[PDB]
């Protein structure tokens, strides 16, 4: 067993017939995100306002799950290289290269502050003095 | 010429609606004792509590007594401001702070005339303001500055 | 011939730190910042400055009204290798010749020396002409 | 020629009015085109509104170079696009098990309240900033390249290094941040290790 | 200019080694242009790139890999000032890079390395501009520089030798002033060996000799530390006054103005650090007989 | 757009796959393998309280490398795939962050100090001049010069004027293109002088200008 | 020296007399001694002119 005299080989390959990009899609553990209840998913670039520069959107479950926001990472490495290692029904591991890390990050859903009706100019006038009657009267 | 904040040891501020069952069960003691300090109003003042301790070499170093510190903050903020305390011989040293309102007229009229100001963020204001102004015997741009000195 | 073992006696006194100051001086010498600050100057500085960021490239405003065809001209620039000659003086007749920095300072001249660069010409044209290319050393 | 350090932090106090301490950060690739920027984030003193919470003492703002007027540190956070508190807070101080210095940036949060998307932040930097116009979208893309370019150079001039920047940023409201508690002496205006 | 008064005029503790202690224009401008002490350096500075590299070897983590919230305990490391990244053992790393720069695989007076251990810090320069000197390393009590050293030394006479392969020995090294910090610097060999129930006992450095620490003009001077400080800075002004021979060719020079003596002698008392200046070559006065009566 | 659809059959299978640091060196290495096969072997060894593996290269490709085990625990990581066919899927999730660590140390820093030499090395400044002189390889009929002459040199200088009536023929078909021109514009539509052009103008128009004299022509469409 | 020390010699007291002479920290805490006086002088002048 593990606690005793335990040796394990398995090769590795790195095939170049591949053709799709592999890519990091990163959360934060404290966001709790579950897989399990993700039904159904998109993903596009999305700078409307403003393809392969572009941030992601993803949107998961539609109108009825949470969405989320993709960056680029912050540069590629200058000595090593990150590679995914897969396991096959064989018995070896299979390594896959990186071409892209991105961030995913929480957006919230229907909310809507909309600092545009007089908000900035009520800021002007804020004392701490009120908060939840201007997000009722939107 | 020394202000409320020097003082002060510590400032403190709870959500106490019923003093009777205080969560700070030392003060319950004083609770008791201030049962008959005006019994009727107890239903109408807010239920927001700021406690204050006083440093204990440093207030008696100043020689004052207690009910010269309630007198100054209720000249200062008013009758609005209802203030209890305890004795001044006991092994902490402790004074007690809520606010009180107008009573009869404050039947939501219009909409209240604070634009409904929470009374915690206001008590902050109270606090802030009483530390900052409150000038007992010196009462302006000197202070104990001092020293005191033997010249022979 | 040392082996930090049969070594009994690193004691060493007065004399041989100036031994090894006496060896400061006269390899780096009294005056170092200011001749490694030039050198570096004209060995680092000029050529990164020449390379940085200075590619221009400019685009004629032809076919005005009346256009079709293909090719509003369009030219680019851009400058590689920079060379420094040995300081050179140029005598009225035209004669260049090397100039000695006592020389410089009798007759009152510049001693400077001439900076040449790499040069290249460019010539995408809108369609026809592409591999037009050209080199200079100017 | 002797000259200030670049790309270092620096604490100061000073006997202005307005500011009880100052942090400042100079840029100048003095290995680039070698341009501008220098950086004031600042912990405000002596004063207060009225009777809004007063506490003028911990209201921490941004000089961004040559703005002509001074912006709240939260609202910096927010055109970089980190709208959860809870990650600005992070990058503020990610050791977060000290609540007297995380309530001592309680109330700029606060304040920063009145706005939560990137977009209108950085809307609000331009107004700030650029001279009356009308069109809003320029203004964000405007704002946009000054947040991108201008703020902290050296940490990166691009779009894909925008949250690195942020994390440097934040060390430099924490380095604020510890000066102003007391944990750690200001920096001494003559410290040759800090000349070049 | 004109009129102010503050502490950017006296003598920082912190130019110890760097710039002259009194060496400063006896007028207006007094202690706002300065000169630089006799052994001081400065750096070319270079890219930083090579290190980064050596840095991502070295196990150092990313920014954007990493988990903020959960590793606080871990060390910041900075390059020229920007935060490249985190380590979590930095006693190691540290020792590993001053045993990198040691063998001359990085720029010794171009990559200075300094390590806040109070606040959990590792910062790291390689820009131009920093002030350095250079000091002999000691290691666990005992000094590194020894006899054979020497030896080559006396031999580079005529065998091939520099200053250069004493540093690839890893004997002696460049400080700047913000390392210099962090220290345990200690003033003689003599003072580092007889320590045995002195206070201190972790030298980290030497001095290669305290006669360093003045700057060019201040080396003329004979005894400098018997005299009341401001008398050794009037002099220093002097020298830059007097007359002599000023270099050798001057004859086929006109120079618009000039005074040359026609004896000159070299002094009777000097300073070893003369021996450098070359004053024995070209001096500035004569040995006069003089009576204070 | 379906193309937009992001597949969570991996996701769903709760797939797991390792992620490893390994140095460019390493991967380029492997390179040489060109996918034949495989680029050599990974082994663990399992003890008391201890956990060791490793990574070892393949004897024909080479014709031990530690790993190093990180922290997870603080942050989520999946792999999501991007197709050349444009489409997208999860096809997995990243279970372990591991770093290959080098077994040589000190001389494998010759073939870093190598490697250095390649990433590093274009000559700057570095081999001066000792020669000087060549410019101004005489064109006494400068080059571009010679060239814009010969374009000159085929039949230019001379316009019609001079067949008025077909020249008013190119008035009346730009005049239906549009109510007003440019001068410049109709120099370049009729190829005549523009003194000549302008007494037509006078003769059959008027003139509306504007700003800072952008002057239009126009025959009085009425 | 040692991290806060706050003995005679390595915070500022010179043991010597300018007979025997100086050692090297009493030096250079004596040059620290001679520019209060040297830039006093220079500031001054400017000062009691106006």
């Amino acid at each position: 067993g593990p606690s005793s005299q335990n040796v394990t080989e398995y090769v590795v390959r790195v095939p170049k017939n591949t053709t799709k990009k592999y890519n990091i899609m990163a959360f934060n553990a404290a966001d709790k995100v579950n897989f399990a209840t993700w039904n159904q998913a998109r993903l596009e670039r999305d700078l409307s306002n403003k393809p392969e520069d572009q941030p992601w959107l993803l949107r998961v479950n539609g109108k009825s799950g949470r969405k989320f926001k993709g960056i680029k990472k912050g540069g590629v490495t200058e000595n090593t290289s990150y590679y995914i290692f897969t396991q096959c029904p064989d018995g070896a591991f299979e390594a896959f290269p990186v071409h892209n890390w991105y961030n995913f990050t929480p957006l919230a859903r229907h909310r809507t502050l909309t600092a545009e009706e007089a908000e900035e100019e009520w800021e002007r006038r804020n004392k701490v003095l009120n908060h939840f009657s201007i997000m009722q009267q939107r | 010429h020394t202000t409320l904040r020097k003082v002060t040891a510590n400032t403190a501020i709870y959500y106490d609606p019923n003093p009777q069952s205080t969560v700070v069960a030392e003060d319950q003691e004083w609770v008791n004792v201030y049962y008959e300090m005006p019994d009727f109003d107890v239903a109408r003042i807010s239920p927001w509590l700021l406690r204050v301790e006083l440093d204990r070499k440093h207030m008696t170093d100043r020689k004052l007594t207690m009910e010269q510190i309630a007198e100054k903050i209720n000249a200062g903020f008013g009758d609005d401001l209802n203030c209890i305390f305890n004795d001044d011989n006991a092994e902490k040293l402790v004074l007690r702070i809520r606010i009180m309102n107008s009573d009869e007229n404050k039947m939501q009229e219009e909409e209240e005339v604070v634009d409904k100001m929470d009374d915690d963020v206001f008590l902050r204001c109270i606090e802030s303001n009483m530390l900052t102004d409150m000038t007992l015997q010196g009462i302006e741009q000197i202070s104990k500055v001092y020293m005191h000195l033997p010249q022979t | 011939y040392d082996e930090d073992d049969d070594e009994i006696t690193p004691d060493l006194w007065q004399e041989a730190c100036w031994i090894v100051i006496s060896s400061y001086f006269d390899e780096k010498g009294l005056v170092r910042q200011q001749l490694d600050s030039f050198d570096e100057f004209i060995q680092m500085s000029v050529q990164r400055i020449v390379e940085d960021a200075p590619p221009i490239d400019l685009q004629a405003e032809a076919q005005h009204a009346s256009g079709e065809v293909e090719e509003p001209p369009r030219y680019l620039l851009k400058f590689e290798q920079i060379y420094l000659s040995k300081p050179t003086h140029w005598e009225r007749d035209g004669a260049p010749s090397p100039m000695m920095p006592n020389e410089a300072r009798l007759r009152n001249l510049t001693y400077s020396a001439p900076l040449y660069v790499d040069i290249t010409k460019t010539v995408i044209k809108e369609g026809e002409e592409q591999l037009q290319t050209q080199h200079q050393k100017t | 020629q002797e000259k200030m350090a670049t790309n270092t932090v620096y604490v100061f106090a000073k006997k202005d009015s307005k500011y009880a301490y100052t942090g400042e950060c100079r840029s100048c690739l003095e290995n680039s085109s070698r341009p501008t920027s220098t950086i004031w984030v600042s912990m405000l003193a002596r004063g207060g509104q009225g009777a809004k919470k007063s506490a003028i003492g911990q209201r921490i703002v941004a000089t961004l170079p040559y703005i002509k007027q001074e912006v709240p540190i939260i609202i910096v956070f927010r055109a970089l696009g980190f709208v959860s508190d809870r990650d600005i807070l992070e990058h503020i101080i990610y050791d977060f098990e000290d609540p007297e210095m995380m309530e001592m940036v309680k109330p700029s949060l606060d304040e920063a309240f009145v706005i939560q998307e990137q977009n209108v932040a950085l809307n609000f930097i331009g107004s700030r900033g650029a001279k009356p116009g009308v069109t809003k979208e320029k203004r964000i893309k405007y704002a946009k390249e000054v947040l991108q370019k201008e703020m902290l150079p050296h940490v990166g001039v691009s779009d894909f290094c925008e949250t690195k920047k942020a994390y440097f940023l934040g060390y430099m409201v924490h380095r604020l941040l510890l000066a102003a508690l007391g944990r750690r002496e200001l920096d001494d205006r003559d410290h040759y290790g800090n000349k070049r | 200019r004109d009129g102010k008064l503050a502490k950017p005029r006296q003598l920082h503790n912190t130019l110890w080694g760097m710039v002259c202690p009194a060496e400063t224009p006896e007028g207006h401008a007094v202690g706002l242009v300065k000169n630089l002490a006799l052994m001081a350096y400065i750096s070319v500075g270079s890219q930083p790139s090579p290190i980064l590299e050596f840095l991502e070897e070295w196990s150092m983590e990313n920014l954007e890999e990493i988990s903020p919230a959960a590793i606080a305990d871990a060390t910041k490391i900075f390059v020229n000032g920007c935060w490249v990244g985190i380590h979590k053992d930095p006693e190691q790393l540290m020792n590993t890079l001053r045993k990198l720069r040691r063998q001359m695989d990085i720029i010794v007076s171009e990559v200075s390395m300094i390590r806040d251990i109070r606040e959990r810090e590792i910062r790291i320069y390689t820009d131009a501009g920093r002030i350095c000197r250079p000091l002999l390393i000691v290691e666990k009590q005992k000094l590194l520089l020894k006899k054979r050293h020497i030896d080559q030394l006396k031999e580079r006479e005529y065998n091939n030798y520099s200053w250069q392969d004493l540093v690839a020995s890893g004997v002696v090294e460049y400080i700047d002033t913000l390392e210099e910090e962090t220290v345990m610097l200690a003033m003689t060999p003599d003072d580092l060996q007889e320590k045995e129930v002195a206070y201190c006992s972790t030298y980290t450095h030497c001095e290669i000799h305290p006669s360093m620490i003045l700057g060019v003009c201040a080396s003329i001077i004979p005894f400098p530390d018997h005299n009341q400080s401001p008398r050794n800075t009037y002099q220093s002004a002097m020298g830059k006054q007097a007359m002599g021979v000023y270099i050798t060719n001057f004859h086929v020079r006109m120079d618009t103005l000039a005074h040359v003596l026609y004896y000159p002698q070299k002094p009777l008392v000097t300073t070893r650090s003369m021996e450098y200046l070359r004053f024995r070559e070209l001096p500035a006065g004569i040995n006069s007989i003089v009576a204070i009566a | 757009a379906e193309r937009g659809e992001l597949d969570l059959t991996g996701a769903k299978q709760n797939t797991g796959v390792w992620l490893v640091k390994v140095p460019k060196y390493l991967s380029q290495q492997w390179a040489k393998a060109s996918g034949r096969g495989e680029v050599g072997k990974l082994r663990i060894a399992k003890t008391q309280g201890r956990t060791e593996v490793s990574f070892t290269l393949n004897e024909d490709l080479a014709n031990e490398h530690p790993f190093v085990l990180q922290s997870v625990g603080g942050q989520t990581l999946t792999v999501f795939t991007e197709s050349s066919s444009d489409k997208l899927s999860l096809e997995g999730i990243v279970v372990q962050r591991a770093e290959c660590r080098p077994a040589a140390s000190e001389n494998y820093m010759r073939l870093k100090r190598l490697q250095i030499e390649e990433s590093s090395k274009p000559v700057r400044l570095s081999q001066q001049l000792d020669k000087v002189v060549t410019t101004n390889y005489k064109p006494v009929a400068n080059h571009q010069y010679n060239i814009e002459y010969e374009r000159k040199k085929k039949e230019d200088g001379k316009r019609a004027r001079a067949d008025k009536q077909h020249v008013l023929d190119m008035l009346f078909s730009a005049f239906e293109k549009h109510q007003y021109y440019n001068l410049k514009d109709l120099v370049d539509i009729t190829k005549q002088p523009v003194v000549y052009l302008k007494e037509i103008l006078k003769e059959i128009g008027v003139q509306n200008v504007k700003g800072i004299h952008k002057n239009t022509w126009e025959l009085k469409p009425e | 020296f040692i991290k806060d020390d706050y003995g005679p010699e390595s915070r500022g007291f010179v043991e010597n007399s300018y007979l025997a002479g100086l050692t090297p920290t009493e030096f250079f805490f004596h040059a620290m001694g001679g520019r209060e006086g040297l830039i006093d002088t220079a500031v001054k002048t400017a000062e009691t002119g106006y």
